[PDB]
Formats: C-alpha cells, structure tokens, sequence
C-alpha cells in the first residue's frame, strides 16, 4: 500500500473507471 | 493492504489495458 505501490493504482483506476463507463456507450451508440 | 497492492495493479492494468486497446478504435469519431 505504502504510497509505493498505492500512488501508481490511482492511474489505472483514474482513467480506466472512465473508459469502462464509456466503452459500452461508444461501441453501442454511435 | 501491501499485498493487496500487488494484486490491485495486475487488477486494472489487465483492465485499464483491455480498454484502452477498444476504446481507441470505438471512439475514433467521436
């Protein structure tokens, strides 16, 4: 956890939280 | 959590990863 670990974890959930919200949406509309 | 670390990346960098591969072509216009 220790900021070595856990300040790199918060750039994949960061952008990917949005991606997995959006994938559906542009795939499907369009 | 220091364990749980090592599993949150390979978490979202197998995700984080599996998206930023479809969402760069779904949303090419857009």
């Amino acid at each position: 956890e220790v900021q070595a670990l856990k300040k790199r974890v918060q750039a994949l959930k960061a952008r990917n939280y949005a991606l997995k919200q959006k994938v559906q949406a542009l795939r499907h509309k369009g | 959590e220091v364990a749980q670390l090592e599993k949150e990346v390979a978490q979202l960098e197998a995700e984080n990863y599996q998206l930023e591969q479809e969402v760069a072509q779904l949303e090419h216009e857009g």
